[PDB]
């Protein structure tokens, strides 16, 4: 297992834009109680990418920017249960909430334009 | 690293999110194109 292609890259960057860019929606629109199937699909989007590279890769850049993207999945679906406590209607700040949740996917969407890049110049 | 954001709001944010999201676009765009 080497670098994957520009082609596959873009696939799966393109599925993680997409459902990134519905959780921007639902945080704008407060569709509060989407943001954990969000970030769920979101977490899935990310496995996909990651998978497209080795599980040891060998450039610096990658692991850099592999790890950004998997620790801001994991750190955007922890912040997500939030939505859903065990009494449904419990106290939440939404406003800390949206932030926190935008903040993960920032840097979600950051690592997987540094992965595109990396891709890119290597081929 | 992560991003440090200290206390922006929600707004901000999102306008950062999405200018993220659109170099994104534009350069999958530019590849494609080259």
């Amino acid at each position: 297992p080497g670098l994957p292609s520009t082609e596959d890259v873009i696939l799966k960057t393109e599925q993680v834009t997409k459902n990134i860019q519905e959780l921007l929606r639902a945080a704008q629109e407060f569709k509060h109680d989407s943001f954990v199937p969000c970030s769920e699909k979101i977490h899935l989007a990310v496995t996909e990418m990651a998978s497209l590279f080795p599980k040891r890769p060998a450039l610096e850049p990658v692991r850099s920017s592999l790890r950004l993207l998997n620790a801001s999945a994991y750190r955007l679906q922890s912040e997500c249960r939030k939505t859903v406590p065990p009494e449904p209607g419990a106290p939440v700040d939404f406003q800390l909430l949206t932030q926190q949740v935008i903040q993960c996917a920032y840097d979600i969407a950051k690592a997987a334009k540094q992965l595109v890049t990396i891709t890119t110049r290597e081929k | 690293p992560g991003s440090e954001f200290g206390h922006s709001d929600a707004q901000t944010l999102a306008m950062m999110l999405q200018e993220q999201l659109d170099a994104i676009n534009k350069e999958i765009r530019l590849i494609q194109e080259e």
